[PDB]
């Protein structure tokens, strides 16, 4: 049961025209947050708002190609471009949030020691880095799997692929059992182990707050705000790696749930400045 | 110390004030707040 | 900066800004406590025990931590005028003498007073605040001599150390309005040097980490 | 009966108000001005700050336990002493410009010696004998500085002797603030008793007492002219008083302003005088209207002091934040 096109191009616009103003009060409230004093979780919001500015911006094209006649409308030549602008900033909201999970749990668990070691040239150190990983390994993959490349057939277009007929989107017809391996991989690097490493970043921040000597209050208002981040992580990227993973295991997937992976994925840049917006 | 206060000698208030206004009236063109100063001789600009 | 003395001048900046910088740095992690006290209670017993004008200075540094103390009981003036000067430490050191209700300046009564006028301050709401109570073994026998009911008419029960102790924290703790922002580490003077200094590093600990939570986010 | 008397006597010579004299005077319009220079060597609250005589050196004093001399028409630091006292809430900066005071907590005005053989700035003197938390440390001349206690009194101190000389004393609350006359032969110095009392430099004795303020007195400073002065207090109003007068002149007072005063200046020629607010906030009032003429909402805390060149070419206006800015 596919969902018509034109309830999908609907969503796609009530999101983006909900997302885009709070992605700019949000970036705007960080950016005076930071001329006053520069703060560590302030770098990691300051790179969220961008990664959510890029990906609404990369929103519109997927809107307009939605529809039934939503092939590809677009020149090719910049369709590589659009992927990378769609595929990014989902690994790299996750690894921000990773980032800021481990940052509170050496915060808590390790409060001397991170007090003696608080430093933002470190945490732009790791953003660069994160920054710097997530795009080689994103073009090592485009080259390696996508047409075009050196393990790639010479009779072939750069994120073109119609055996039949007409002309898809890049990844919007990819052929089955492909880069099934490099996408399964791509998931479990970028998802996985952020996932891990967030999850035990989170339960040693609660064992370190009932450790501690507290305010309850203080203690429930910062387990709600981790569970809520939590959460938004959860319901944001999961989906997605969960769809791929499961297409990577047997080629059966097939149909509307690509679709609805990437609705999902969508709602990640409308849902994420509600919880973490810094407003 | 209250009888020493008590016996000094003390002027009409109107004459003060015409004196006050007079000090700053003579010295208005002086004043580089009163008057904007340009900024080619400023040496804060 | 084409002449000799305003390259000279720029480099002496720069180097004035990197000493500031260090020094900034250094004082970061640098953490202060304030000791306050009514009547005989400003000159802590603390930095006697440790031991066998104006502001008072003690270095002492616990678990590769370094603490200062500052004493105001040499401060005979307006609290009001210079309290904003301590703005920022890491917490607040009150000590109270649970042998002074019977004694009249009413001693008792003074602590409170002052401990509710600091603890309702604007300056010190996110000041986290640690009450001492010394003289407990002086305080249980003026207690089994004398009657409490004295020092509080309407209190009534038992003459036992135990009880009395408790409603003498609960009442010091019940004086602030703000519960859910402020937070106070009671404790009883003992004459082991390891509890009292324990209790403050883990006061200390305990608001080091409320900070970094503050910084990240967490507040 | 003396107060009364006293009553009578300042009620009668009031003949006029200062409004009336001043109607005729063409109202001066709106000034605004802008943050010329914006020093940040500093890294925690500053408490105090004081101009040079050459108006181009100006000395401030933060709670980080040090105070750095700028030049203000290049913003460049000269000299930076690290303080034995890290609290701090008064500093001075003599005539002449080779030495420069500060005082705190501590009841000592310590004084450091900016022009050594050596090149490196030492300690001078160590002047105590107080027994309060000194407000306010000014300079008479190279080797007489006056200083103002929280034992409500004041003192005169010697640097070559190193022993106070005269003392003044007669102040109900703690003295706060004090300022200096041109000639520098007599000087007045605002308490928490709601009341000032002008000192003599030399003999020592209070001739006159300035009543009327209904809270503390935290700033004062003398009238360019001499013959009168400013104080700024905790109920936000701003009275001049007049020496020759024996009363209050003008109030400087709105519904709008409800906080209190830091700091009050004059300018050169004394037409306008600017006063710091507890909303960060500074007000360019008239002195001959009582009308404002702008507001200098650069800061963003507190504007702890502000401080104007005798020459008059800029007003400095520190904060508790960490930036000082240079308005003109
Ligand atoms: C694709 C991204 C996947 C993982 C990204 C980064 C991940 C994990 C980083 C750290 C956790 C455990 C140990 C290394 C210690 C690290 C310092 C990193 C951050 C704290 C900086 C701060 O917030 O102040």
């Amino acid at each position: 049961m596919d969902l018509p096109p034109q309830l999908s191009f609907g969503l796609y616009v009530a999101a983006f025209a909900l997302g885009f103003p709070l992605n700019v009060l949000a970036i705007r409230g960080a950016t005076a947050h930071a001329r006053l004093r520069l703060t560590p979780s302030l770098v990691y919001a300051l790179n969220l708002g961008c990664s959510d500015l890029l990906l609404t911006v990369s929103l519109p094209l997927k809107a307009v190609e939605a529809l039934a006649s939503g092939a590809w409308p677009l020149p090719a030549s910049l369709c590589p471009v659009f992927a990378v602008a769609h595929f990014f900033p989902l690994y790299a909201g996750g690894g921000f949030l990773a980032a800021l999970s481990a940052g509170r749990y050496l915060g808590a668990a390790f409060p001397l020691g991170y007090q003696a070691f608080r430093r933002p040239c470190y945490s732009w150190g790791v953003c660069a880095a994160i920054w710097a990983l997530v795009l080689c390994h994103l073009g090592l993959v485009f080259g390696l799997e996508a047409p075009g490349g050196w393990l790639d057939h010479s009779n072939t277009s750069l994120g073109i692929n119609t055996p039949v007929n007409g002309s898809p989107v890049c990844l919007e017809a990819w052929d089955p059992a492909s880069a099934g391996p490099a996408r399964f991989s791509l998931s479990l690097l970028l998802f996985f182990l952020p996932l891990a490493i967030t999850a035990f970043c989170y339960v040693g921040c609660l064992r370190a707050l009932a450790r501690s000597g507290l305010t309850h209050r203080r203690k429930l208002r910062a387990a709600w705000v981790a569970g809520g981040a939590l959460l938004t992580l959860l319901l944001c990227v999961g989906p997605y790696n969960a769809s791929n993973v499961a297409s990577f295991l047997y080629p059966n997937l097939g149909g509307s749930w690509r679709k609805l992976g990437l609705i999902t994925g969508a709602w990640s840049v409308v849902l994420n400045p509600l919880v973490t917006g810094y407003l | 110390q209250l009888k020493m206060e008590a016996n000094i000698d003390r002027i009409k208030v109107s004459k003060a004030a015409a004196d006050l206004m007079a000090y700053c009236e003579a010295h208005a063109k002086e004043d580089p707040l009163l008057t904007p100063v340009p900024a080619s001789e400023n040496p804060f600009r | 900066t084409l002449s000799a003395e305003d390259k000279a001048a720029v480099e002496r900046s720069k180097m004035i800004d990197r000493n500031l910088r260090e020094d900034g740095e250094k004082a970061a992690r640098e953490v202060k406590l304030l000791l306050l006290g009514a009547g005989e209670s400003g000159k802590c017993t603390i930095v006697k025990q440790m031991k066998i004008t104006g502001i008072v200075e003690t270095h002492f540094t616990f678990k590769d931590l370094h603490f200062k103390m500052f004493d105001v009981t040499a401060q005979r003036s307006e609290r009001k005028k210079w309290i904003h000067c301590f703005e920022g430490v890491t917490a607040i050191i009150f000590c109270v003498a649970l042998s002074d209700y019977d004694l009249v300046l009413n001693r008792m009564h003074a602590s409170m007073k002052l401990f509710d006028s600091i603890c309702n301050n604007k300056w010190f709401t996110d000041t986290s605040i640690i009450l001492f109570l010394n003289k407990k073994d002086l305080f249980e026998e003026k207690i089994k001599k004398s009657p409490l009911t004295i020092c509080y008419p309407e209190y009534a029960g038992s003459n036992t150390y135990e009880e009395a102790a408790a409603y003498i924290q609960c009442q010091f703790e019940d004086l602030n309005k703000r519960k859910d922002t402020k937070e106070i580490y009671t404790h009883f003077t003992c004459s082991t040097d390891t509890k009292n200094v324990q209790f403050v590093f883990d006061a200390v600990t305990d608001v080091i980490i409320k900070n970094n939570l503050k910084d990240c986010g967490l507040f | 009966q003396l107060k009364n008397q006293i009553r009578d006597a300042r009620k009668a010579c009031a003949d006029a108000t200062l409004s009336q004299i001043t109607n005729n005077i063409d109202p001066v319009g709106r000034i605004q001005m802008r943050t010329r220079r914006t020093l940040r060597g500093h890294l925690a609250k500053i408490y105090a700050m004081h101009w040079g005589t050459d108006s181009r050196l100006l000395v401030s004093a933060s709670q980080d336990g040090k105070l750095i001399i700028w030049d203000s028409y290049t913003t460049n630091k000269v000299h930076a002493i690290p303080l034995r006292s890290s609290w701090v809430m008064t500093c001075a900066y003599a005539p002449s410009g080779n030495y420069v005071a500060c005082g705190g907590l501590d009841n000592i005005c310590s004084i450091y010696n900016l022009k050594t053989r050596e090149g490196n700035v030492r300690v001078s003197r160590e002047l105590a004998g107080h027994t309060g938390y000194l407000s306010c440390c000014r300079f008479l001349d190279d080797n007489q500085i006056v200083t103002s206690s929280g034992d409500t009194t004041c003192a005169l101190w010697d640097i070559e002797t190193g022993q106070q000389t005269t003392t003044f004393t007669g102040h109900t609350g703690d003295v706060m603030s004090l300022s200096l006359a041109p000639d520098t032969r007599l000087f007045v110095s605002g308490a928490c008793d709601a009341s000032a009392k002008l000192w003599d430099v030399r003999e020592g004795m209070c001739r006159q007492t300035f009543t009327g303020h209904e809270s503390d007195i935290n700033a004062i400073c003398f009238f360019p002219n001499g013959n009168a002065f400013a104080t700024g207090s905790d109920d936000a109003t701003c009275r001049l008083f007049d020496l020759r007068a024996d009363q209050e002149l003008m109030t400087y007072s709105h519904d709008n302003i409800i906080c209190g005063i830091t700091s009050v200046s004059f300018s050169k020629s004394g037409r306008l005088l600017l006063a710091g607010y507890d909303d960060f906030n500074c007000n360019v009032w008239d002195a001959l209207k009582a009308d404002r003429a702008g507001v200098l909402a650069g800061h963003d805390n507190r504007v702890s002091c502000l401080g104007v060149t005798d020459d008059g070419m800029a007003v400095a206006t520190g904060s508790w934040d960490s930036f000082l800015k240079i308005w003109n």
